[PDB]
C-alpha cells in the first residue's frame, strides 16, 4: 500500500534576546540511512522579518513555506501594504496547519 | 436573450393584484358548476357535467369527482388536466402522513399544503398557476364534517354551503336562503340538486350531465363511509326528489 | 449500563431513569435527568451512545413542539411513537446511525388510557405493559411477569417500581447512582422528588 | 420585423440576420490573406500603424495552433483569439486520445462545429470574425476559411476583409498564370505583393507587414513566421511592384 | 432555475413591485395592535360579504408563532402562511440552540429579514403581506409590538394600524392614545382596540375578531358574545 | 408578434419558424434525386463552385454516415455538418449499444425525433436542412428516407429536393406510372446512375460536365461517393446511346 | 424590458444610478473625522407620532474599532452590516489583530456589483463607515452600490446632503475638537432637517481609540442641544 | 438604438453598442499617462476628488513585484481585473517559479474581457488600464480596452483629454525611449507628457500619482510629499 | 448556450383563455380525420393515410400504432409530435407499470400517464403544447373494452364512438344515427368504413385507408407456444387486403 508520508531527518533551533531572535537549522537533508543532500536549506526568510522552518516530512514542509510566503504576499495586497507582525503570522500559520487537520503536514514549524 | 418572450406570471399590477391569478379564476368561471353542502350527519358533493355527447360513455367515466382517500373526497371546476397532477400530489401527501403517525390525515392538513403548492406558482419560478379550484369534502375526529375551498391563489376557507366555477353568484344566494344548521344528509342532496337545476345552463338537468357523492356516517358504528353515485343511481334520486 | 424503565398502569404511565454519566473510570454527574417532554402529556426517556442520546432527544422534542404550534393540537402518544420509529428505522441506514434507545410513556385524552411504548436503536416498536432498555431487563421482566397486574394504582405502580430498583441496586455490576421518576397520566408530568 | 433583434430567429427569407450582421463586422477589419503552395500554406495580415507610439514587430496578430497550423482573421480580434483558444484546446483532445496531431480537414470542423453552434442559440453572440487558417498533415497542405455562421471550405488562396476583392482578383491571377503550382519562397514574396496591393482600400494610415508559412520542405512541416533578410526581401519585392 | 430580476429600481428610484406589494397589504382586511400597560391587543377585521361561513375550521387571522409571541397580518392570505410557518420553524430551531424562547424583537427581525430577501433575489415576487408581531420576552413583563412590511424594515409601535382604512383608524388612535398612561388594563385596552376597529368597521358582530396576550404564556381569544358586550357599550356611551 | 420568433403556436395553428426553417432549404440553390435499383440506391446532386479560388474537392453536401448509409443534405453547409456529425455519433453509439448496424430508416426516425425537439423547445432553433438517408438494408433491402425542419419523415420509392423539386418529382411519377414498378429494374449500379443522370437532365433540362455532379452509391455492405473521372464515364456511356 | 446590468449610451450602469435616486430619498446622515475622534450623527424620521423611536436604528456597531450609519432603503443594509460584522470578526481569527478600517469598507463594496442575471439589484442604501486603526488612524468613509468608496475629512448623505456639504466644506478644520465636531453635527442636522431637532428624532455616535465606539444616550445628546442653542445665542 | 439592449446583440453595421457605451466609461475618467524607455516603465495618473472634504481616488494597482497597472473608468472592474492579474502572476510563480510575462498578462485579459461580449446575462468592463512590467526581454507598457483590444506601445494615455498627453509623447518619441539609466528623467518626461492633458487644475502634492518599474527597480508607486520633486 | 427558457409560454389571457392550447386545437382541427367505434366484443380505430407524395412509401408511415399488446392509438394532428407520444407512451407503460407489477397497464392509466405528459408541455418552461388530439383503444381484464380521446390540454374523456380533426363534426353525426350497445365487432368495422368514406375524397382501398382492432387474443401473433396463461395481443392491425375484402360488401 502506498504510503504518504516520509521522514527527511535533520533539525531546527529557535532562541530569542532581548531585541534580537536567531532561528538556526542544519543542512543535511537523508532518507532512511542514506543523504540525499549536504546543503539544502530548510530555514527561509519570509518577508517583514520574520524567519522560518518546518521541519519533518520535506515535501510538507516546502509546501508549508511556500503557502505562508504567498499568505504574506496577500496580506500586502489586501491591507495597504501593512507589516505582517509575528504574532499574525503565527495566528495564520495554525489556519494554515489545522486546515489539513484530517490528512496532516507532518511537520515541526517554528518561526 | 430570452428576457424578450418572458410574460412575467409572478408580477402584481399597479393595484396589487396578480394578473395571472384573477385571470386563471375568470378561466374557471366558465367550468361547470360544482356545490358541496355540510349536513349534521353528513356531506354532499353536486357536480355538473361540461356538455355531452350521446356517445359519451357515462358510468366509466371520471371527471369532476375524486377520491383523496377513504375519508376525504375533492369537487374540481377547472381544468381537468391540471387538477389530476394535484390530485396525486394530495393522495401522496395523505400516504406520508398516514405513513409518518399511523392516523389518517385531518382534513385541513391536507388543504393546506395542497393550497401552499398553489401560492408557491404565484411567488416563484415564473410558471403559470393551476387553472382550478376544489371543494374539498372529508371527515377526521377532531372537527368531525368539514367543507373546504381552494383557488388558483393559494388561499382556502371553510363552509357550510358552498359553490366553484359556473354561476356561483345565483349558487350562493340560492344556498343561502334555504340552508339551515339542523339540516339532514337527504334535504341536503335535495337541496343541492334543486340548486344545480335552478342555475344551470342546459335545458333540463338530467342523469347524464351529473356526478353526485355523499359522505356519511351511514355504515354502523362510526364507520365512515363514500359513496359515488352511479349513473342508475343518480337516475333514481333525480326521480325521488321530482326534477325529472 | 443506563437503566430505562417504564410501567403502565390502569391510569398512569411511570418512567424510571438512571441518574449516573459514567465517562471511563470518572462518575461526572449523579443527578442526570434521561428525558424530555415532548409534548404536555407525552414524555420520552432515553439511553444509548454519549451526545447522540440528548441530540436525538432534543431534536424529537423540537419537531413535535413545532408540529403543536402549527395545528393548535397534540398529536396522541401513538402518532409520536410511529414518528420516532421512522426518524430511527431511517438513521439506521445512515452513514452514522443514531445508536439511541428510547420509551415513550403518554396518557392519551381522546380514549383516556395510559400507553407505553418501547423503540430500540433500529426502530423497532412494540406497545407494552412494562418496558425496558439494556441490561435492566434481563432481571426486571420476569420479576414484572409476576407481580404485575393490568389494574393496578398509580402508588402499586411505584411500589413495584422500587421493588425493581431495589433488584437493580442488589444485582447489578456498576453504580448507577439511583433513579429519577416521572408520571404521566391525565393532569399531565410531574417528577417524584422523594425516591 | 424585429426578425434581426434575435441571433438563431429565422426570417421569412430563412436567413439568420445577426449571423449577417457579424458579416459586416469582418468586412470592416483590416486585411488577412491565405496562399496554398506546392508543399504547404502561407499566410499574410495588414497591421494599421495608428501612431508613431506603437512598437514595431511587437503586436503579433498571426497565431500557431499546435505546432503545424497557422491561423489569421478579420474583424474583432478578441473573437478570433477566442477562436483559437478554442482550437488550441480541440488540437490538444486529438493528440492526446489518438497520438497523432490534428489533421487540418478534422480541425477545421472542429471550428466549424464551434462557431456553428453560436448561430443555434439567443443567448449567445456569432463570431465577429473569418478566420483563414491551415498547415500540413500526412495528406499534404491545406488551406481553409471559415465565416461567421460556421461555413468553410478548402481553398487554393483565401482573403477577407476590408481588401478581400482587390486580394481576390490578385489571387485568381496566380492560380490562372500557375497551373502546375506555386513554390513556398514565392508565395512569400507573392503575399507581400497582395498585401501591399490591397492596402490601396486603407490607405490613410501606413501600415506594418506580417507573413508566416508552412511548408514541408522549407519549415519541415512546422509553422514560422517570416522575419530579418526573408521578410526584408519580401518587403522590398513589393515595394518594387506598387511602382 | 428561474432567474428574472422582478424586483428593480425604477429612474426615480423606486421598486415598483415591492411598492405594488404594499397596494395589496392596503386592499386587506384591517388589522390593529394596541400594547398597554401589562398586556397587548390584536385587534382584526373580518369582511361581511361572506355569509355561510364555517368559522369553526376557517383560518384565524391572529396565529400563535410560539406560547409567548402573536403574528397577525394585512395582505394576500396566502403569501402570510408562508411567513408564519418560518417564523414558527425559526422559533423553534432558536429554543434548540439558544435554550431559551425568541424575543418579539429578534422575530421579527428574523420575519422581516424574510421580507427583505424577496426584493432582491431573482426569480421571486415581495410578500404581498404586512405584519403585527406583539408578546412579551421571556422573564419579563413590558409590551413589545412591532409592525414589518414588504420592503423588510420593521419598527417598534406604541399602537399601530394596518390594512384598508388604516390610515383612518390610524387617526383615530394618534388622537386617543396617551404615551404617558397607556391603557392600565386589559378592560381599558381591549375597549380602546374595538373602538378603533369601529371606526371603520361598519358593525361589529362576526367582523370583529380580539386576541389578548399577558406575560408568561397567557394568551386567549375572546369570543363573539364576550366582544359583542364591547361594542354594546361603546354605543350608549357615545348617544351623548 | 414574437409567435413568428421562437416554436410556439400561432393562432391559426402554425410553427412559423420552422416553416421560414423550410425556405432555407433551397438556399444553397442545389437540386438532389434519388432512386433504387435492383441491388443498389443512387443519390445524385448538383455540384456549383463559383469561386475560382475554392479548392473543388472540399466542396461537397453528400456525406458517408456509416459504412452501409450515406447521406445528402439540402440546405446551408453549417446546419448539413452540423447535422452529419451528429448523425455519425448516433450510428456509431448505435452499433456498440445494439450489436448492430444501424438501419437505415432507424437512423432517420432518429433525427427527425430530434429535429421534433426543436420545434417544440424554445431555446434551440431548427436546422434548416432536409436529409436524405440511402442504404442497401440487410432486412429492407434498397432504402430512401428523407426528414425535414417539421421532425416529418418516411420511406420513398425515389424522391428529389431542391428548388426545382416537383419537376424532377413528377419525371420520376411518369416513369413509374409506365413501368409498373417499385425500382429500376437493372443489374448494375452503374446504369442506376446512368438512369439518374438521364432523368435529371430531363427534368431540370440543363447538360452537366463532370463537375457539375456529385454522386453517391450505396450497395450491400458500403455506400460510397464518385470521383470527377468515375463520373466522366458514366456520361461518356448516356452520350454514347 | 431590458438587462439589470445594462449600460448607458453615457458609460453609466442604469440599476445604479437608479439606487442613486433612492439614496438622495433617504433620511439625513452625517459624519465628521477629528484628530480625537470621529462623530456619527443621523435624522430618525419617524413617520408617525405613534413609532417608538428609540427602536429606528440607523446607526450600527461593527467591531468595536470600527461603526456605521445608514441613508436609503435601510432595510438593505442588514446583509451589509451582517456581513461586515463577519468580515471583522473572522478577519481577528485569522490574523489575531483588528481589521483595517479600509480593508473592511472594501470587503463591503465588493458585495456592492454582485448583482445581475448573485442578488437581483443593487443596493438601494449609503453607507458612512468610520474607524480607527493603528497604522492611519481616524478614518471615515462613504461606501455606495456602486462598489466605490472615498475617504472623507466630513461627508453628508441623504436629502439633505447637498445643503449640508457646503456647510461642511466652510465648518471643517483639521484642529477641530471631538465636542466641536459633536455640535457641528447637531447643527448641521438641524439645519437640514424638515421637523425641529430633539434629543427623541436625532441620534449621535462616535469612535475615539480609548473607549472604541459608542452610541450616545438620549440624554447626552439633549444636553449638546441645549449647549449648541446657547452657543448660537451668545453672539 | 434597437440593438443596444445587452452585448449578445450585432447592430445592422455590426456594432456591439454595449461594448461602445463601456469604452464611453473610460472617456469620462481621469486621465493617466504611461511611458517607457529600454530600462525603465513609468505610469503617471491624475487622480479625482469628490470635493475638497474627500479623498483623491487611487488610480494605480500593484500586481507583481515586477508588474501593475493604472486605470480609468468603472474603478470596481479594475479592481476584478487587477485582482485576476494578481491571481495569474501568482499561478505563474507557484506552479513555474517563472515571473509573467508582460504579453502573457496581455493576453489573459484580452481573452477575460472577450468572454463577457459574446454571452446574454453578462456586461463589458468599464474600464481602461495601462499595463507596465520588467521582465526578461526588458521594459513594456501595455494598453488594455475592455472591447477586449490590447496593444503593446512605447508610450501612450488614456482618460478624458488624454489626446494632448498622446499627441505630446508621439512628438517627444525619440527622445524619452532613450532615457536609460535614468529613472527621475523618465519621470519628468511623464509628469510634462501629463501636464498636456490638464485645464484650469495643476498637478499638486495630493494629486499627483507616479508609479515606476525597471532593471534594478521593483514596482513602487509614489503619492504625497514623494511626488513634490516634480512638481 | 444554456437554456434561458426557464417560464411558461402558455399563459392565462384576460378573458381566460389560454392561447396556445386554442392554438394547438386549432392545428388537431386542420389535421386529417380519425375515428373510433366501441363494440360489444371489440374496438375498431381508423384513418386516411395521407400521402405526401407518390412516390412516397405510406407503408413505411404508420399513423396507428401499437402501445401494448392490448392498447393501440391513433391521431389528428402533427405527426412528428405523435411520434414522439407513443416513444414516451411505449416507455412510461414499462417504466411506470411492467417494471413494478410485472403486467401491462389498463387503458385508463396508460391514457392518464400520456395526458401527464401532454399538460406538463402545457405548464414547464420553454415548451409549447403538442399538437395532437390521440384517440387510444384498448382491453384489460377488470374493465373490458374501452376507447378514450386525449387533447392538447391532457384532458381525456371516454368514449362510445367519436371523431377527431378535418371532418369530425359530421363524422360525429353519422356515428350517433348508426351506434347502438348491441353492436358485435364486425358491424364497428363497417360503420367505421362507411363514416370515413363521407371525409376521404380521393382513393377509397386498403392502401389509403389505416384500420386497427382491439378484440380476441391472437395466439398466431404471439410468437411462441407452451405457457397456456400467456395469449397473444389483442391489438392486430388490419392488412391492405383485408380492407378490400369488406369493401366489396360495403
Amino acid at each position: 500500500q502506498f504510503n504518504p508520508y516520509g521522514d527527511n531527518g535533520g533539525t531546527i533551533l529557535g532562541i530569542a534576546g532581548e531585541d534580537f531572535a536567531v532561528l538556526a537549522g542544519d543542512t543535511r537533508n537523508i532518507t532512511d540511512y542514506s543523504i540525499n543532500s549536504r546543503y539544502e536549506p530548510k530555514v527561509f526568510d519570509c518577508g517583514d522579518n520574520i524567519v522560518m522552518s518546518a521541519n519533518g516530512f520535506a515535501a510538507d514542509g516546502d509546501a508549508l513555506v511556500k503557502r505562508f510566503k504567498n499568505s504574506v504576499k496577500w496580506y500586502h495586497f489586501d491591507h495597504n501594504d501593512k507589516k505582517l507582525s509575528i504574532n499574525s503570522a503565527a495566528r495564520n500559520i495554525q489556519h494554515l496547519l489545522y486546515g489539513k487537520r484530517f490528512f496532516p503536514y507532518y511537520v515541526h514549524t517554528i518561526i | 436573450g430570452s428576457r424578450r418572450y418572458d410574460s412575467r406570471t409572478t408580477i402584481f399590477s399597479p393595484e396589487g393584484r396578480l394578473y395571472q391569478v384573477e385571470y386563471a379564476l375568470e378561466s374557471i368561471s366558465h367550468a361547470g358548476t360544482a356545490i358541496g353542502i355540510m349536513a349534521s350527519d353528513g356531506i354532499v358533493l353536486a357536480a355538473e357535467r361540461k356538455v355531452t355527447s350521446t356517445l359519451l360513455e357515462q358510468d366509466t367515466s371520471t371527471e369532476k369527482l375524486y377520491k383523496l382517500n377513504d375519508k376525504i373526497a375533492v369537487a374540481v371546476a377547472g381544468l381537468t388536466a391540471d387538477a389530476e397532477i394535484l390530485i396525486n400530489t394530495a393522495r401522496i401527501h395523505a400516504q406520508n402522513y398516514l405513513k409518518t403517525y399511523n392516523e389518517d390525515i385531518p382534513v385541513e392538513i391536507l388543504v393546506r399544503r395542497l393550497s401552499d403548492i398553489k401560492q408557491g406558482y404565484t411567488q416563484h419560478g415564473g410558471l403559470r398557476p393551476f387553472g382550478v379550484s376544489f371543494i374539498y369534502a372529508g371527515y377526521d375526529d377532531r372537527y368531525g364534517y368539514q367543507l373546504y375551498t381552494s383557488n388558483p391563489s393559494g388561499n382556502y376557507t371553510g363552509w357550510k354551503a358552498i359553490s366553484v366555477g359556473a354561476n356561483t353568484s345565483a349558487a350562493q344566494t340560492l344556498l343561502q336562503m334555504d340552508y339551515k344548521d339542523d339540516m339532514k344528509v337527504d334535504d341536503a342532496i335535495e337541496l343541492a340538486l334543486k340548486t344545480l337545476s335552478k342555475t344551470t345552463d342546459s335545458s333540463a338537468l338530467t342523469y347524464d350531465r351529473l356526478e353526485f357523492a355523499t359522505i356519511r356516517k351511514g355504515a354502523n358504528d362510526g364507520e365512515v363511509y363514500q359513496k359515488i353515485f352511479k349513473p342508475q343511481e343518480i337516475k333514481d334520486i333525480l326521480v325521488k326528489t321530482g326534477i325529472t | 449500563m443506563d437503566i430505562i424503565l417504564g410501567i403502565r398502569v390502569q391510569d398512569s404511565v411511570i418512567l424510571a431513569s438512571s441518574k449516573a454519566v459514567t465517562r471511563g473510570i470518572s462518575v461526572l454527574k449523579d443527578s442526570d435527568d434521561k428525558t424530555r417532554q415532548l409534548s404536555p402529556h407525552t414524555l420520552m426517556s432515553f439511553a444509548g451512545e454519549a451526545g447522540d442520546t440528548v441530540q436525538f432527544a432534543e431534536y424529537i422534542q423540537a419537531n413535535i413542539q413545532l408540529y403543536s404550534i402549527r395545528e393548535d393540537y397534540e398529536l396522541s402518544p401513538q402518532a409520536v411513537s410511529s414518528f420516532v420509529r421512522q426518524e430511527l428505522a431511517k438513521s439506521i441506514r445512515s452513514r452514522r446511525p443514531y445508536q439511541v434507545n428510547v420509551l415513550i410513556g403518554g396518557y392519551d385524552k381522546k380514549k383516556n388510557k395510559p400507553e407505553l411504548y418501547q423503540i430500540d436503536y433500529l426502530g423497532t416498536k412494540v406497545e407494552l405493559p412494562y418496558g425496558a432498555h439494556g441490561y435492566s431487563g434481563f432481571y426486571t421482566f420476569s420479576l414484572l411477569d409476576h407481580h404485575y397486574r393490568p389494574d393496578m394504582t398509580t402508588e402499586e405502580g411505584l411500589d413495584l417500581l422500587k421493588l425493581c430498583v431495589q433488584e437493580l441496586e442488589k444485582r447489578m455490576p456498576m453504580d448507577f447512582k439511583g433513579v429519577i421518576v416521572k408520571i404521566v397520566d391525565k393532569d399531565g408530568i410531574r417528577q417524584v422528588d422523594d425516591f | 420585423t424585429g426578425y434581426d433583434l434575435s441571433n438563431s430567429v429565422f426570417s421569412p427569407d430563412g436567413r439568420n440576420f445577426q449571423v449577417e450582421y457579424a458579416v459586416k463586422a469582418v468586412e470592416n477589419g483590416t486585411t488577412s490573406i491565405g496562399i496554398k503552395c506546392n508543399d504547404g500554406v502561407v499566410f499574410a495580415v495588414e497591421k494599421l500603424i495608428t501612431s508613431k507610439l506603437l512598437v514595431p514587430q511587437k503586436n503579433v496578430k498571426i497565431q500557431v495552433v499546435d505546432r503545424h497550423i497557422g491561423c489569421v482573421y478579420s474583424g474583432l480580434i478578441p473573437d478570433g483569439r477566442h477562436l483559437v483558444n478554442r482550437g488550441r484546446e480541440e488540437a490538444a483532445s486529438f493528440k492526446k486520445l489518438y497520438k497523432t496531431p490534428i489533421p487540418i480537414p478534422a480541425f477545421a470542423d472542429r471550428l466549424g462545429q464551434y462557431v456553428q453552434a453560436h448561430t443555434l442559440y439567443n443567448s449567445v453572440r456569432p463570431f465577429g470574425v473569418s478566420t483563414i487558417f491551415g498547415g500540413v498533415d500526412k495528406n499534404g497542405a491545406h488551406l481553409y476559411m471559415l465565416e461567421p455562421s460556421g461555413s468553410y471550405w478548402g481553398y487554393k488562396g483565401a482573403a477577407t476583409g476590408k481588401g478581400r476583392q482587390s486580394a481576390k482578383a490578385e489571387l485568381e491571377k496566380l492560380v490562372d498564370h500557375h497551373p502546375e503550382g506555386l513554390s513556398a519562397r514565392e508565395a512569400v514574396k507573392q503575399a507581400a505583393k497582395i498585401i501591399y496591393l490591397a492596402h490601396e482600400d486603407n490607405k490613410e494610415k501606413d501600415f506594418e507587414l506580417e507573413i508566416s508559412w508552412c511548408s514541408l520542405s522549407e519549415t519541415n512541416g512546422l509553422h514560422k513566421f517570416v522575419k530579418g533578410d526573408l521578410l526584408q526581401e519580401a518587403i522590398d519585392f513589393a515595394q518594387k511592384e506598387i511602382n | 432555475g428561474y432567474d428574472r430580476a422582478l424586483s428593480i429600481f425604477s429612474p426615480d428610484g423606486h421598486i415598483f413591485q415591492v411598492e405594488y406589494a404594499l397596494e395589496a397589504v392596503k386592499r386587506g382586511t384591517c388589522a390593529v395592535g394596541v400594547k398597554g400597560k401589562n398586556c397587548v391587543v390584536l385587534g382584526c377585521e373580518r369582511r361581511s360579504t361572506l355569509k355561510l361561513q364555517d368559522t369553526r375550521i376557517t383560518p384565524s387571522k391572529v396565529s400563535k408563532i410560539d406560547s409567548h409571541v402573536v403574528l397577525s397580518f394585512s395582505g394576500l392570505n396566502a403569501d402570510s402562511r408562508i411567513l408564519i410557518e418560518k417564523a414558527r420553524v425559526e422559533a423553534q430551531s432558536h429554543r434548540l440552540t439558544l435554550e431559551d424562547p425568541v424575543t418579539v424583537e429578534y422575530l421579527t427581525r428574523y420575519v422581516a429579514g424574510v421580507q427583505q430577501r424577496y426584493t432582491q433575489s431573482g426569480g421571486v415576487r415581495p410578500f404581498g403581506v404586512s405584519t403585527l408581531i406583539a408578546g412579551f420576552d421571556p422573564r419579563d413583563d413590558e409590551p413589545k409590538l412591532y409592525q414589518t412590511e414588504p420592503s423588510g424594515i420593521y419598527s417598534s409601535w406604541s399602537a399601530q394600524t394596518i390594512g384598508r382604512n388604516s390610515k383612518t383608524v390610524r387617526e383615530f388612535l394618534e388622537k386617543n392614545y396617551d404615551r404617558k398612561e397607556p391603557p392600565a388594563t386589559v378592560e381599558e385596552c381591549v375597549k380602546l382596540t374595538v373602538r378603533s376597529l369601529l371606526e371603520v368597521v361598519q358593525t361589529g358582530a362576526k367582523n370583529i375578531e380580539i386576541t389578548v396576550v399577558k406575560p408568561d404564556s397567557d394568551i386567549v381569544a375572546l369570543s363573539s358574545e364576550e366582544i359583542n358586550q364591547y361594542v354594546t357599550q361603546i354605543e350608549q356611551e357615545k348617544q351623548e | 408578434g414574437y409567435d413568428r420568433h421562437i416554436t410556439i403556436f400561432s393562432p391559426e395553428g402554425r410553427l412559423y419558424q420552422v416553416e421560414y426553417a423550410f425556405k432555407a432549404t433551397n438556399q444553397t440553390n442545389i437540386n438532389s434525386l434519388a432512386v433504387r435499383g435492383k441491388d443498389c440506391t443512387v443519390v445524385i446532386s448538383q455540384k456549383k463552385v463559383p469561386d475560382k479560388l475554392l479548392d473543388p474537392t472540399t466542396v461537397s453536401y453528400i456525406f458517408c454516415i456509416s459504412r452501409t448509409i450515406g447521406m445528402v443534405v439540402n440546405g446551408p453547409i453549417p446546419d448539413a455538418r452540423n447535422a452529419a456529425l451528429r448523425a455519425k455519433a448516433e450510428a456509431a453509439e448505435f452499433r456498440y449499444k445494439y450489436g448492430y448496424d444501424m438501419p437505415c430508416d432507424v437512423l432517420a426516425k432518429r433525427m427527425a425525433n430530434l429535429s421534433q425537439i426543436y420545434t417544440q423547445r424554445a431555446y434551440m432553433r431548427p436546422l434548416g436542412v432536409i436529409l436524405t438517408f440511402v442504404s442497401v438494408d440487410e432486412e429492407l433491402g434498397p432504402s430512401i428516407y428523407k426528414t425535414d425542419p417539421a421532425g416529418y419523415y418516411v420511406g420513398y420509392k425515389a424522391t428529389a429536393t431542391g428548388p426545382k423539386q416537383q419537376e424532377i418529382t413528377t419525371n420520376l411519377e411518369n416513369h413509374f406510372k409506365k413501368s409498373k414498378i417499385d425500382h429500376i429494374n437493372e443489374e448494375s449500379w452503374e446504369k442506376v446512375v446512368e438512369f439518374a443522370i438521364t432523368h435529371m437532365i430531363d427534368a431540370l433540362g440543363t447538360e452537366f460536365s463532370k463537375n457539375d455532379l456529385e454522386v453517391g452509391v450505396a450497395t450491400k455492405d458500403k455506400f460510397f461517393t464518385l470521383s470527377a473521372e468515375n463520373i466522366e464515364e458514366r456520361l461518356v456511356a448516356i452520350a454514347e446511346q | 424590458d431590458r438587462g439589470v446590468s445594462t449600460f448607458s449610451p453615457e458609460g453609466r450602469l442604469f440599476q445604479v444610478e437608479y439606487s442613486l435616486e433612492a439614496i438622495k430619498l433617504g433620511s439625513t446622515a452625517i459624519g465628521i473625522a477629528t484628530k480625537e475622534g470621529v462623530v456619527l450623527g443621523v435624522e430618525k424620521r419617524a413617520t408617525s407620532p405613534l413609532l417608538e423611536s428609540d427602536s429606528i436604528e440607523k446607526i450600527v456597531e461593527i467591531d468595536r474599532h470600527i461603526g456605521c450609519a445608514m441613508s436609503g432603503l435601510t432595510a438593505d443594509a442588514r446583509s451589509m452590516i451582517e456581513h461586515a460584522r463577519t468580515a471583522a470578526v473572522t478577519h481577528n481569527l485569522y490574523y489575531d489583530e483588528d481589521i483595517n478600517v479600509e480593508s473592511l469598507t472594501q470587503s463591503v463594496c465588493d458585495l456592492a456589483l454582485r448583482f445581475g442575471e448573485l442578488m437581483s439589484r443593487p443596493f438601494g442604501v449609503a453607507l458612512l463607515i468610520a474607524g480607527h486603526d493603528a497604522d492611519d488612524g481616524y478614518q471615515l468613509f462613504h461606501a455606495e452600490p456602486s462598489g466605490t468608496f472615498y475617504r472623507y475629512n466630513a461627508k453628508a448623505i441623504g436629502s439633505g446632503s447637498e445643503g449640508a456639504q457646503a456647510e461642511l466644506l466652510n465648518e471643517w478644520h483639521s484642529s477641530l475638537t471631538l465636542k466641536e465636531a459633536e455640535l457641528l453635527v447637531l447643527k448641521i442636522l438641524k439645519q437640514v432637517m424638515e421637523e425641529k431637532l430633539d434629543e427623541n428624532n436625532a441620534q449621535l455616535s462616535c469612535i475615539t481609540k480609548q473607549d472604541g465606539f459608542k452610541i450616545y444616550d438620549n440624554e447626552k445628546t439633549a444636553e449638546l442641544i441645549k449647549e449648541l442653542k446657547e452657543k448660537e445665542a451668545a453672539e | 438604438n434597437n440593438y443596444d439592449g445587452d452585448t449578445v446583440t450585432f447592430s445592422p453595421t455590426g456594432r456591439l453598442f454595449q461594448v461602445e457605451y463601456a469604452l464611453e466609461a473610460i472617456k469620462q475618467g481621469s486621465v493617466t499617462v504611461g511611458l517607457r524607455s529600454n530600462t525603465h516603465a513609468v505610469l503617471v495618473a491624475l487622480k479625482r476628488n469628490a470635493d475638497e472634504l474627500s479623498s483623491y481616488q487611487k488610480k494605480i494597482i500593484k500586481c507583481d513585484e515586477h508588474m501593475g497597472l493604472s486605470l480609468a473608468g468603472l474603478a470596481p472592474d479594475a479592481r476584478v481585473l487587477s485582482n485576476y492579474l494578481r491571481q495569474q502572476c501568482n499561478y505563474s510563480s507557484l506552479v513555474f517559479n517563472r515571473k509573467l510575462a508582460v504579453e502573457r498578462a496581455g493576453h489573459l485579459l484580452c481573452d477575460k474581457a472577450q468572454k463577457n461580449t459574446q454571452s446574454y446575462g453578462g456586461r463589458p468592463y468599464g474600464v481602461g488600464l495601462l499595463i507596465i512590467g520588467y521582465d526578461k526581454s526588458g521594459a513594456h507598457l501595455l494598453e488594455f480596452q475592455p472591447s477586449g483590444n490590447v496593444t503593446e506601445l512605447y508610450g501612450t494615455a488614456i482618460g478624458a483629454r488624454s489626446q494632448g498627453a498622446k499627441t505630446y509623447l508621439e512628438r517627444t518619441l525619440d527622445t524619452f525611449i532613450k532615457i536609460d539609466g535614468n529613472p527621475d528623467e523618465l519621470i519628468k518626461a511623464g509628469v510634462e507628457a501629463i501636464s498636456q492633458s490638464l485645464r484650469d487644475e495643476s498637478l499638486t502634492v495630493d494629486n499627483l500619482s507616479i508609479a515606476i518599474v525597471g532593471k534594478d527597480t521593483p514596482f513602487t508607486i509614489y503619492d504625497g510629499e514623494a511626488v513634490a520633486k516634480y512638481i | 448556450m444554456t437554456d434561458r427558457y426557464s417560464f411558461s409560454l402558455t399563459t392565462f389571457s384576460p378573458s381566460g383563455k389560454l392561447g396556445q392550447i386554442d392554438y394547438a386545437l386549432t392545428a388537431v382541427k386542420q389535421g386529417v380525420t380519425s375515428l373510433g367505434i366501441k363494440a360489444t366484443n371489440g374496438v375498431v380505430i381508423a384513418t386516411e393515410k395521407k400521402s405526401s407524395s407518390p412516390l412516397a412509401m405510406s407503408e413505411t408511415l404508420s399513423k396507428v400504432s401499437l402501445l401494448t399488446p392490448d392498447i393501440g392509438a391513433v391521431y389528428s394532428g402533427m405527426g412528428p409530435d405523435y411520434r414522439v407520444l407513443v416513444d414516451k407512451s411505449r416507455k412510461v407503460a414499462h417504466t411506470s407499470y411492467k417494471r413494478i407489477y410485472g403486467e401491462y397497464p389498463p387503458t385508463k392509466l396508460l391514457v392518464s400517464e400520456v395526458a401527464k405528459i401532454m399538460q406538463e408541455a402545457t405548464q414547464s418552461g420553454g415548451v409549447r403544447p403538442f399538437g395532437v388530439s390521440l384517440l387510444i383503444a384498448g382491453h384489460d381484464e377488470f374493465n373490458g373494452f374501452s376507447l378514450y380521446q386525449v387533447d392538447p390540454s391532457g384532458s381525456y374523456f371516454p368514449w362510445k364512438a367519436t371523431a377527431i380533426g378535418k371532418g369530425s363534426v359530421a363524422a360525429k353525426t353519422f356515428l350517433e344515427k348508426r351506434w347502438n350497445d348491441e353492436l358485435e365487432l364486425e358491424d364497428a368495422i363497417h360503420i367505421a368504413l362507411l363514416t370515413l368514406k363521407e371525409s376521404v375524397e380521393g382513393e377509397f382501398n386498403g392502401d389509403t385507408i389505416e384500420l386497427a382492432i382491439i378484440g380476441d387474443e391472437n395466439p398466431d401473433l404471439l410468437g411462441y407456444t407452451g405457457i397456456p396463461t400467456d395469449k397473444g395481443p389483442r391489438f392486430r392491425k388490419l392488412t391492405s387486403q383485408e380492407i378490400n375484402d369488406r369493401l366489396e360488401a360495403l
